[PDB]
């Protein structure tokens, strides 16, 4: 299904237009509320005394029909930032009073235009606006692709169109919306109506945009072009665009009059409808990751708090990662006994930490799959977790499996184990304590021992999103740092994003630490060579790790295991917003820090230009330890 | 009844009166066309000759000869309705919708068979009204074009302003058809003088009227006649005609050949949208407004 | 529908219980999830270790079940408020542990008793659970009706009942409960499972109740009486109180055996579904009013800000209102003008504050039902609904109404009146300014001109509720004063609360004021006699209204207006609960004071004890004039 | 909304510049309104709007007895607790000349009409202390050929650099507030630690009486500012000059400064957040004076080199209620 409105700007009955747009098969009609060439004057007089009614009443529609299917226009004579004093003050006016229109008919969504540089009053008025009273209403900024300057025809003998290309003045428009959303403040009502013209723009300009807040993409009948049977079409390269927006989940605006004369007006519907069927079907992980877009999750505690059964029970269902798991307790045991040992030889192994016993199943899978003898330790923290396992042992494991209830780095073992196993990795991988807890329970590691994972290493990239960026600010509460929400990472299923630069390593650690000073604590400096003008507003962070020899665990995105859902991209916001140009250098620095009570991150830009060094002695995220 | 918004009048060369009227506001947003061959009973619709309704509103109008109108419409339309054998109908002959925006401005060309359409879909088109299709169609501006206004005499010349602060002369002749006449405030109205086929005259959205020879880009006369946007410009029919300006300040103005102010009115209580001459009586101005009002005033 | 639980203390297998349980037809199970007998020892050797599990896995029940099937029940031996210490501290451990059990399992509601006096470390483990972790689960605190003390059979020789009857001892479950949600602070996640006994106690016992956050009704089967055919049935009183507890929607839970073993299980849960089938019907305004029950709404601006469209097309909807404004502008015109000058007299009529036209059609109305003459202005300040007005004057009224579109206290008339017609009441009657906006509008009235309404008056009541407290509490937002919430009236249709002593008229205003100091400042002192044990949470106000001679409005509960929904009642909060005693007298002060710029109200409580004063110089909450 | 303290007064009266600036001005008027041979037939209505404590009027006392020339005094005072003080002095010294009057300008229905009108209601920023609506609501009963002292005034404006004045503004958070509020509203400070970035330029100007039928005290204006160094933008320093009359002024422009005038310091509108500027870059700025029927503010933005939000929209952190 597609969400998909139809513009006009020509209404003379609503009741008439509404129904045959319908028909038609649209979801919404944008249309203006005031006449559009019904200028008012509300200065001086006689015009500013014009007998009324000025516009159509709002008792043609319902109100559910007002409030869900019109979508107003802002009358186009209304210019704020002209340089005419009076028409300055006549738009000002005029404009204050078609938003209050809006908001009274209770419109979802309000159309203004972005046709020009200077926004400035134009921003004012819409901020008081938004500012004023008690409304919903969306605002749908209408923004080209190209500017018209840029488009118009190379038929002007005396002022020729430059054929240079200029990488930034094609890019024009985007200012337009970014100073724009920069005079409101970046205010969550205020998104992004893109206009998408006859001859696409280069890719960068393409680029820049997919990390703004978009809510509708506007097709003129004009960019279609005409198939063999007559029925209107796209270009390829218009259908790559169209299906990175259907990614977005924008809703289609179709405008202009109907050119393909022989067929209907619902085709051009029918063309969008046809697209959206035909989409490229999403994968494994798309499906599990549907719901969860851009989703902020806040930072948990793995070792304060204790895990629910719906997480266990959750977590659980990921094939991939326990065959992964499996498939490196397989070859580690094939390696570490030989055939002729294969009776004579039982290896010790530790889960540590075992939840409800999944990795002890792997384990036991693995050992009837090398045909190895094992003794297995199932060591966990959680107790709730541990009746789980308790019973589990008793009524299938038995005398194989020891139960342990107890922290890893407080367990006195026994006996050494020849294998360790723990899935004890974040979306940072050593977010979640993974060094400090097998640095706790290497002790009972044989000298020959081996610990899976036997590696892991973290992963950075610069990104730009207003959605996120939003979506950040907006996690302020009462009664801490307001600005404390910009110095904790979140796990998000990063979407409405643009990566800035490829991912590189962060941080690495390796078990078991084979040093005598084992030390944590990190200090690490990322260079990120940018190739586009952007805003950065964050680092996404993934991870990779090594769970024995060539069996690999990944959700860095070039190397992603494949339909992998338990680990959603991290995300370090910074507090303020950074301007890099072409061909710059994002230069970013990040600490792992800790004392003998908690674990955090601290990070600052220092390239383009320098931020606050972020979250400093962990004053707004900790990881207990 | 008859649309309050009355936009455009215009004198046919036997006496007659033609009105195109909108509904710029209440339930219903649609047009309509009258004639009157007692242009002083206007705007009675029991003392008129003919009359129709069109679907939407009209943004602009102009006769096509004698029994030819020539419609903008706010559908994105060109219409062209031709009026009855005993003038008692008004017939619609073609409707074309060609423009994605309101068709805000029509110009016969001097041949008679051709128009100049603008739109605020930012284009500019050529019609042939024998063929009912499109000529050529022009992207020359950028932004949304206000005036367009044919040369009286050759017929591939005309003129052409927008908000993108742009006057255009255009010469379908040349591969590049457009020449730039020069930033201050933005053009809305133009007239050609009727005699000096190289002279024109436009008004700005500040209310100053300025007179342009083609040869030299540069403003050989302005004055600052209306304290807001000139909305229109028409020439008498005279020997050495005068000048009449409409604007939306509600007030009339008539000036000679250097701009100097002969005649105000201000019998008008809303915008004024369109004068015309009788070509009867050549002092007689006869002015629409919004206030639906139909005033002949007497030019000394 | 009821929704319905059954309570438990066997459960020999999970899946087979709850299979039958809800064979049977109920909706959850309170059960226990340690066994109710397994006590266990955290201190001292050897019981210190005894081997697991120690309760049944959570693997026996899915996710979905645990959390939307199960209610927890703390086990019995359990006593956190011991004398022992070692009990006190075994009881800390174990209450800590079946708690974090229940979090882990997603149990929607966990059930705790409270059978005796002291429950002060019961509170501090539940507070310092509640402070701990992430989670949402709700705990019902057992509390009786009627402690089992003074239930017990008068079978003991020397240790009888105390015949003699004590006000505030059989009260004393009460305070076991209001002690208990004072130490925990009021925190929303603390609700009340009552439990109702075989002889109900005396009435103001239940009328304590009624206001408190209770979300079960525990029903043992012990109560239940026998029929002639032999199902099991309720007395009279108690099924006053199911339908009391019905209103209130709360879950009904069966506990107890069978006893009328002669009948299946399922017919106790019969009996309760035939009473909810034959409880009272619903009038009018319940139905109305139904979704809006303890909903409260923040103060408006009627003058600062413009209604909007779907607010008139709603308030368009209460015909006893306008029938009664009809009525009582027919009965003015009739006592205006005599039969004799039905034709020769025409009345000036002004709908000052006219919107959409409800008030203007029926003055229409009203004159074609007097057979008089009238001449109708409709003046209206907010300019979207004057579009509406000037559309309606366009299409239907013509010259006979003129549409004024201005502030009636800017308004220069061209004549004066004879009636003039609003409506701009609020809950409070003069809240929304109708004093000061007709005083500005009564100078265009003919010395002999009539105003409707022609008076009006508020009313206020001291009222109980721990709900509408809590949801006051829960309206502190940040960036502004933490306590603001407390000074500012809710509009909200109480529901869960106590009407404490009769309401009382507190201010009053006429029209015209025939006075030449019209001042519309107000001072006034009520005093409201308290005959029972009670917390004052705030205070509930209604207004009453004279339209014209016998034609009234009006929302006093007991002279309310039937069917009419346009007015839900007020709700002036305190700071501070404050305690009264039986035959005590509360003792409040009200002020409506006003500058140049706003009117706002203030409010203190000076008996039994003093409050704050409330909303001084309305930092906390204003009027815009 | 508030009302001034006697300390107050007593120490702003202390300036002898700006009153014998005002008295030049009112005797140069005096002079220029009635000529020799009418010195004894006409005697001039001096309204003075706004008279605190009387300096104002002992100055027209002073200005008449210096030009030779008649004069009617009016003492107007919406401050009480000042028209003690006003109506003490008529007692005990002016007597029948002057007259009190406790009302506010804009509410006062005078029982004659002005040839002279008199006030000093101009802040660091002129029309921030809405002398432009306090006259507006006099001017109907100045004569038609009246004269108000100010004639004129008009405000300037030039970028600034301070991390001290920053960090200043930043430690002013407050509990029970927006947390960025601090820096959506003017300071009056005596700024020292700053660097100046361009020449200042004006802003807003306001004229007396206004001749206009459409009297509209809201205001748009945009400046440019040359930067020839590299630089961190923090704010705006503001100032003011005034016309008295023709060519007495008073100025807290630094390059036009009254000397040894401390009645008025300057004003700072600062920024949310820093803006960097290269040498040879322009900032461009944009300031609004809003206003409704109860308050009136300023709202300013910063649009080049880069774009910072709008400051203090709709008057959610800093209003001056009328
Ligand atoms: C021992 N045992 N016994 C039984 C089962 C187990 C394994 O128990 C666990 C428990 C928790 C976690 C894991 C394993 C590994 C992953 N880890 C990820 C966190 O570090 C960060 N969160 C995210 O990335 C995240 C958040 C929300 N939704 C997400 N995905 C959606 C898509 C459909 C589900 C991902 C949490
Ligand atoms: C002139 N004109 N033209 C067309 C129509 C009109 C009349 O327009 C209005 C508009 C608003 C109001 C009135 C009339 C009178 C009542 N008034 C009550 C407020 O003072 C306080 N709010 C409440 O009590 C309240 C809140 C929420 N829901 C409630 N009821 C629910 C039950 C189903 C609806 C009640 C608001
Ligand atoms: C009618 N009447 N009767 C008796 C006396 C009067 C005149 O009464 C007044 C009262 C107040 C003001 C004035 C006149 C004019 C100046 N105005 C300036 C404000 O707008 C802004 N503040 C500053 O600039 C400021 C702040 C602090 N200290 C400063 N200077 C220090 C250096 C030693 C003093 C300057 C306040
Ligand atoms: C699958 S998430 C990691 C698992 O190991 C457990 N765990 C985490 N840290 C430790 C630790 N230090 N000792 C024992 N178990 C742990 C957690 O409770 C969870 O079940
Ligand atoms: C039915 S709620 C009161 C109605 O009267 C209007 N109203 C309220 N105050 C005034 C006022 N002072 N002048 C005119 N209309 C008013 C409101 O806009 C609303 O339509
Ligand atoms: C010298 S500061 C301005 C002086 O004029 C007074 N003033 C300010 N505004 C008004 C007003 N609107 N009407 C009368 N006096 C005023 C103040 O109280 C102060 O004394």
């Amino acid at each position: 299904r597609v969400s998909s409105g139809r513009d006009l700007n020509c209404v003379p009955e609503i009741a008439d237009t509404l129904g045959a747009v319908a028909k038609q098969g649209f979801d919404f009609l944008c249309m203006p509320v005031f006449h559009p060439r019904f200028k008012r004057e509300f200065i001086q007089e006689p015009a500013k005394n014009r007998p009324g009614p000025q516009t159509r009443s709002d008792l043609l529609l319902s109100g559910r029909d007002w409030n869900t299917l019109i979508v107003g226009k802002l009358s186009p004579w209304i210019r704020p930032d002209s340089k005419v004093e009076k028409i300055r003050r006549n738009s000002e006016a005029a404009m204050l009073q078609e938003l209050n229109f809006g908001a009274y008919l209770g419109l979802p969504a309000f159309l203004l235009p972005l046709n020009q540089e200077d926004n400035t009053n134009l921003a004012r008025v819409l901020t008081n606006h938004i500012h004023t009273g008690h409304h919903s209403s969306m605002f749908w900024m209408r923004v080209p692709l190209v500017a018209p300057e840029d488009l118009r025809d190379d038929i002007i003998e005396n002022a020729p169109t430059t054929h240079t290309e200029e990488y930034s003045g094609e890019e024009k428009t985007w200012m337009w919306w970014h100073n724009f959303r920069t005079l409101c403040d970046y205010s969550k009502r205020i998104a992004v109506a893109l206009e998408i013209g006859a001859d696409l723009p280069s890719n960068h300009v393409i680029d820049r945009w997919l990390g703004e807040p978009i809510k509708a993409a506007i097709l003129p009948t004009s960019i279609f072009l005409t198939n063999k049977k007559g029925f209107p079409v796209l270009s390829k390269m218009h259908q790559r665009l169209i299906f990175r927006l259907l990614k977005l989940e924008v809703q289609f605006i179709i405008t202009g009059t109907n050119h393909h004369s022989e067929k209907e007006f619902c085709s051009y519907l029918q063309y969008l409808e046809y697209l959206s069927q035909n989409r490229p079907p999403p994968n494994a992980y798309e499906l599990f990751a549907k719901g969860y877009e851009d989703y902020l999750q806040s930072p948990l505690q793995p070792l304060m708090d204790n895990l629910e059964s719906q997480t266990y029970e959750v977590f659980e269902k990921d094939p991939i990662k326990y065959s992964q798991y499996q498939q490196a307790i397989y070859k580690c045991l094939l390696d570490r006994v030989p055939e002729e040992e294969k009776d004579t030889n039982v290896q010790v192994l530790m889960v540590l930490g075992a939840g409800r016993g999944p990795l002890v199943n792997a384990s036991l899978r693995a050992a009837k799959q090398a045909d190895r003898r094992i003794k297995l330790y199932a060591v966990e923290k959680n107790p709730n977790a541990v009746v789980t396992l308790e019973n589990w042992q008793f009524e299938e494991w038995g005398s194989q499996v020891t139960v342990v209830s107890s922290d890893m780095r407080e367990w006195v073992a026994p006996e050494k184990a020849d294998i360790i196993v723990s899935e004890l990795l974040g979306s940072f991988a050593d977010n979640e304590l993974s060094p400090e807890c097998l640095d706790g329970a290497q002790h009972f590691l044989k000298d020959d021992g081996v610990s899976i994972p036997g590696e892991y290493t973290s992963f950075l990239a610069p990104i730009s999103s207003s959605k996120l960026y939003n979506e950040v600010r907006a996690c302020r509460e009462k009664d801490r740092d307001p600005e404390a929400q910009f110095e904790m990472p979140y796990v998000v299923r990063l979407h409405n994003f643009h990566q800035l630069s490829a991912p590189q390593p962060c941080f690495t650690f390796s078990h078991p630490n084979r040093d005598p000073m084992i030390d944590n604590n990190r200090y690490c400096t990322l260079e990120f060579p940018v190739e586009v003008n952007t805003v950065l507003h964050g680092f996404a962070g993934y991870f990779e790790t090594v769970l024995y020899q060539d069996i690999t665990l990944s959700i860095r995105p070039e190397t992603h295991s494949p339909g992998m859902f338990s680990w959603f991209p991290i995300l370090f916001p910074i507090k303020q917003p950074i301007t890099v140009r072409e061909g710059q250098t994002i230069c970013v620095r990040f600490w792992r820090c800790s004392n003998s009570k908690k674990v955090w991150y601290e990070w600052a830009v220092t390239a383009p230009v320098c931020s606050a060094i972020h979250n400093p002695t962990g004053r707004s995220y900790t990881i207990g330890l | 009844c008859m649309e309050r918004q009355l936009e455009a009048a215009r004198y046919r060369s036997d006496g007659a009166l033609l009105l195109g009227a909108s509904s710029l506001s209440g339930r219903c947003w649609a047009g309509s066309l009258w004639l009157f061959k007692d242009p002083c009973a206007a705007p009675n619709e029991g003392f008129c000759s003919a009359g129709v309704q069109t679907e939407a509103g009209v943004a602009d109008l102009t006769w096509v000869g004698e029994r030819g109108i020539l419609v903008a419409s706010d559908s994105g339309a060109v219409e062209l309705w031709e009026l009855d054998e005993n003038e008692t109908l008004i017939v619609s002959k073609f409707c074309k919708y060609e423009h994605d925006d309101i068709v805000s401005t029509v110009s016969v060309l001097s041949s008679g068979t051709q128009a100049v359409s603008g739109s605020k879909d930012i284009c500019i088109k050529v019609w042939d009204l024998a063929q009912q299709v499109v000529l050529s169609s022009y992207r020359a501006h950028a932004a949304q074009v206000t005036c367009v206004a044919a040369s009286p005499h050759k017929d591939s010349v005309f003129l052409s302003c927008s908000e993108d602060n742009r006057i255009l002369l255009w010469d379908t002749r040349c591969p590049k058809p457009a020449s730039q006449i020069g930033p201050g405030y933005l053009p809305t109205s133009l007239a050609w003088h009727p005699q000096q086929s190289e002279v024109f005259v436009f008004g700005d959205e500040n209310g100053t009227v300025s007179l342009v020879d083609t040869k030299s880009t540069s403003c050989v006369l302005s004055s600052a006649v209306h304290s807001q946007c000139v909305t229109g410009l028409v020439f008498s029919p005279h020997s050495v005609p005068f000048l009449a300006s409409l604007s939306e300040d509600c007030s009339l103005a008539v000036l000679d050949s250097s701009l100097s102010e002969l005649f105000r009115s201000q019998a008008h209580r809303d915008f004024v949208r369109d004068a015309t001459w009788s070509p009867l009586n050549h002092s007689l101005l006869t002015t629409v407004g919004w206030d639906h009002q139909v005033v002949h005033h007497v030019v000394p």
